[PDB]
């Protein structure tokens, strides 16, 4: 309340909503969070923060789907983009489809139990 | 500065008459309403700016509690100033025969390029925010 | 009070409400001894001492009373207790109290329980009830809420 | 006269030796510290007198100058150099930017010579979190502003050490 008014007066619209949508995230409010982390987006471009709070909110959404999308925009990206393909195996374990996703993490990072355990279940899912 | 005087001209009398607070406000009327600088580029322009800051905080706080009731800045500004008159009326308190009127004194200086805007309450405390900076934890202020 | 409820910050809205609960508990037992009673003595003047201004009317004890136990309850409900926190929210019969009331039912009952709602219809025709008195002591009027 | 502990405090109390002091306090410990679980890490080297650019500035004016004898092989030097900019950068972990760049700085005089085993100390020995504890304002809206054209840039150097390691 207070800080959107302080914000407002010089307009920013900016880092302000977005610490506003850190307080929502670390709190438990997921459409205001999500809202809010999309506005700064739009106002902001875009970092790793941006995906990073999109990705939180749809993974606490349970859309795992779209945190896989947000995350694919983000290692496109490319800044740095490390936790990408964890979140793709993960992703490929809640989840043929998961094949290339584990092979791509078990390429990616061979000391992998639980990329290996997934490759292994979708290999039996002879 | 010329408003606070005639402020301090009342209360020495005796107190704020009900003479010398028009003029008094019409002086920090257009001492908050000249448009601070703003160079954004030697040449200190923070200090300006926390000058600027310092005046308009000081000019809307005293303006506001000075008229706390609205319908008053209209009527100051259209009877107050004038081409010659508000201008006379101002000085020859100020300086009691010390000064001509045409020469030497704010005859060029033009007023009525001004207008009407009351502080608003978001600016206010941005000025106050501001005033803070050469005010550093002074109890009295 | 004001200035913790205003801000959306946990960690913030939590400590002003806990130190404003804590003002008000140490006022609890000072203000229970008003019945005919020599308030604090104090014949030197330490920090703040006025009169005629200072001395609390035994009409406005009962009040300042259930200003401390909403200051309470609302301790309670920003920290997860959410049942204790109603049953405290079940005792002063002002109109904050309802409001509280009625939001922390929208917000356990969001899409949870049909006949909880009711609870809800009977708050808003109490404070209905009450605004028919032109009451606007609630934080948001009710011209946005009811 | 190992009353360290208050002829660094006098020596703060001049001001132009405040880093000649933390100088002797970290070459004299840093080496063989006696680092054991106690005295509480040595009051911060006398409450950091002890600044990085001053301590940079004499590690600079020490490892290449050599005013009167300069060895014709560096000796050790840059390895030694490059082992204060590791020590100091865990340090900065537990300062983190100067490290950082510092290290930049050394990793490329290491590349100089094509020192495999010196550069990767150089880049390995610093922690795996400086970036992440360097970068203050993630939104890159305020991360252009407080991202400086040296930080970033040490960044992007740490980034191409490790992608041609």
């Amino acid at each position: 309340e207070n800080a959107q008014n302080s914000a407002s007066s010089p307009r920013e619209k900016s880092m302000k909503g977005f610490l506003f949508a850190r307080l929502y995230y670390e709190a438990k409010e997921y459409e205001l969070a999500k809202r809010s982390v999309s506005s700064y987006i739009s106002v902001q471009e875009r970092d790793p923060k941006a995906h990073r709070f999109l990705g939180q909110l749809f993974e606490i959404e349970g859309n795992v789907e779209k945190a896989v999308g947000c995350y694919k925009r983000s290692l496109e990206l490319n800044p740095t983009q490390k936790d990408l393909t964890l979140r793709i195996a993960e992703l490929i374990c809640t989840l043929g489809r998961a094949e290339y996703w584990v092979e791509r993490a078990s390429k990616l990072f061979p000391g992998s139990p639980e990329i290996y355990r997934l490759k292994e279940q979708l290999l039996s899912s002879g | 500065h010329a408003g606070t005087l005639l402020l301090k001209m009342a209360q020495s009398c005796e107190v704020q008459w009900k003479a010398l607070i028009e003029p008094a406000a019409l002086c920090y009327l257009l001492a908050y309403q000249v448009p601070k600088p703003k160079s954004k580029p030697d040449n200190g322009q923070g200090f300006l700016e926390e000058l600027a800051f310092d005046r308009q905080s000081k000019s809307g706080h005293l303006l506001l509690t000075l008229s706390h009731g609205k319908q008053n800045f209209i009527s100051e500004i259209i009877e107050t100033f004038a081409n010659q008159c508000g201008q006379s009326i101002l000085l020859k308190f100020l300086f009691e025969d010390n000064l001509s009127m045409q020469d030497s004194f704010m005859g060029s200086d033009d007023i009525s390029y001004v207008e009407n805007r009351v502080p608003d309450l978001s600016e206010l405390s941005q000025h106050d925010n501001g005033s803070l900076r050469i005010h550093n934890g002074d109890l009295q202020h | 009070h004001k200035t913790g409820y205003s801000l959306n910050s946990f960690y913030d809205q939590k400590e002003y409400m806990g130190r404003c609960v804590h003002y008000w508990k140490k006022l609890l037992p000072l203000l229970d001894l008003v019945k005919q009673k020599k308030s604090i003595p104090e014949p030197v003047d330490p920090l703040f001492k006025h009169f005629h201004n200072k001395d609390i009317k035994v009409s406005e004890v009962k009040d300042l009373e259930d200003e401390a136990c909403i200051a309470f309850a609302t301790l309670d409900l920003v920290d997860g207790k959410t049942e204790d926190a109603i049953i405290a929210f079940e005792s002063v019969k002002n109109v904050v109290a309802y409001w509280n009331l009625a939001l922390i039912y929208q917000r356990k009952a969001e899409e949870i329980e049909n006949d909880c709602l009711p609870a809800e219809e009977q708050e808003e025709f109490q404070e209905c009830l009450l605004k028919c008195k032109g009451f606007l002591k609630m934080i948001c009027d009710e011209y946005s809420a009811y | 006269e190992k009353q360290i502990e208050l002829i660094a405090f006098y020596v703060s109390h001049l001001p132009q030796e405040l880093a000649i002091s933390q100088y002797a306090v970290f070459l004299e410990n840093i080496t063989d510290p006696d680092q054991r679980q106690r005295c509480l890490e040595l009051a911060k080297e006398a409450g950091l007198d002890t600044k990085t650019v001053v301590e940079n500035t004499r590690k600079k004016d020490a490892g290449e100058f050599a005013h009167h004898d300069f060895a014709p092989a560096l000796d050790s030097g840059t390895s030694e150099e490059d082992r204060a900019k590791i020590d100091v950068i865990d340090w900065l972990v537990f300062q983190r930017a100067e490290a950082l760049k510092q290290s930049n700085a050394i990793m490329r005089k290491f590349l100089a010579s094509k020192k495999h085993e010196a550069a990767k100390e150089v880049f390995a020995k610093i922690p795996q979190d400086s970036i992440a504890e360097i970068y203050s304002q993630w939104e890159e809206q305020a991360m252009d502003s407080a991202l400086p054209a040296e930080d970033d840039n040490a960044i992007r150097e740490h980034l191409c050490i490790r992608a041609y390691l």
